[PDB]
């Protein structure tokens, strides 16, 4: 049994427990990814490595993690790129940037990527994002192109809360994003 | 109160390493945006 | 707010949240900090920096640990040196061996050292040891002199659970070492 | 049962800095034994 479990709820200009890549950095009690600036990345991982299946036993963990973030855009159609939470090897480095999120490099199924992500995509890339040109939540295995897509409309310089839960027994991924009005 | 909720099946063991780092990640192009992260919680349980 | 728990009940032999150094590995569900080997060493550090208080605020961490440990020694009057619990600035790496368990380099306080340690001391060094020559808990800050020392009856091959608990209100430190029988 | 408790006041903000690691540490020298550990947990909560 291992189990592992973490709380921020204020971030410190020194969060040594954070790998900051990109233009990550923390100002304010917060964690900021990019500024309102063209074509830039910022990536934080926690530091530790987590176990998250054992080749001994087969088993896989149940995790959950919810966080709260923003995203404050110039206007509601000067919106690019988005956000995501991404499970990926411990060595992970930033990927391609713009639509391609900081994470995967093809929107063809690259199973060297060996990362998982749940983007908040708030740009249509005609290639790959869905036709109906909305704004969207996705499922991302090893690919920019989601399994999985649901509608989501912006509310820009709002607080959402996400919360994502994996059950093991089950396999699925469950992702919830709120906001309060 | 707005919400959404997605669900998918990913079999986890098929696509990620027994060892694994968490994170955030954001990009602009272009078109632009501050992405920033308030609070972070994060629990798992393996076996 | 900030918050840090982990458990390990079993240890894999790739144990990628743990740093060791000497000769620290895992073995068989175990961590083995040394062998029953003469004049070595053996650390195991928890990989992730804590938070243990606030410039910002002068916040304290309250924290409790937990562990099982067992010394096997080929007698009941064979055994040296011992074994500790400590905490450190992030960069710690081995310091003294032998009477100084690895975590100091004199009996006279070194404010730079930074190290607080517990210790289950199993042989006397007459240079700082407790007089009456009985192995022992001491509590140790920037020094191998304890501050405190409980006279301690080693149980050779047995399991002992201790707690070490930290009371930041209080700046009370407490240990508790328990044997089944 | 046997057990053993010891308490000393340690004041930790003026001994330790802001950010730490934890761990273990066993030493030998002439004589000598073998120190292991077989489970671990912690808990921490600053502020
Ligand atoms: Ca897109
Ligand atoms: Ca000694
Ligand atoms: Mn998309
Ligand atoms: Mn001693």
């Amino acid at each position: 049994t291992e189990t592992t479990s973490f709380s921020i709820t204020k971030f410190s200009p020194d969060q040594q427990n954070l790998i900051f890549q990109g233009d990550g950095y923390t100002t304010k009690g917060k964690l900021t990814l990019t500024k309102a600036v063209k074509s830039t990345v910022g990536r934080a991982l926690y530091s530790t490595p987590i176990h998250i299946w054992d080749r001994d036993t087969g088993n896989v963990a149940n995790f959950v993690t919810s966080f709260t973030f923003v995203i404050d855009a110039p206007s509601s159609y000067n919106v690019a790129d988005g956000f995501t939470f991404f499970i990926a090897p411990v060595d992970t480095k930033p990927q391609t940037g713009g639509g391609y999120l900081g994470v995967f490099n093809s929107k063809e199924y690259d199973k060297t990527s060996q990362t998982v992500a749940v983007e908040f995509d708030t740009f249509y890339n005609a290639a790959w994002d869905p036709s109906n040109k909305e704004r969207h939540i996705g499922i991302d295995v090893n690919s920019i192109k989601s399994v999985n897509t649901k509608s989501w409309n912006l509310q820009n310089g709002e607080r959402a809360n996400v919360v994502i839960a994996f059950n093991a027994a089950t396999n699925v991924l469950t992702v919830t994003l709120t906001y309060p009005n | 109160v707005t919400s959404y909720t997605l669900n998918e099946v990913v079999p986890l063991k098929d696509v990620v390493p027994e060892w694994v780092r968490i994170g955030f990640s954001a990009t602009t192009g272009a078109e632009f945006a501050a992405q920033e992260v308030h609070s972070w919680s994060f629990n798992s349980q393996l076996g």
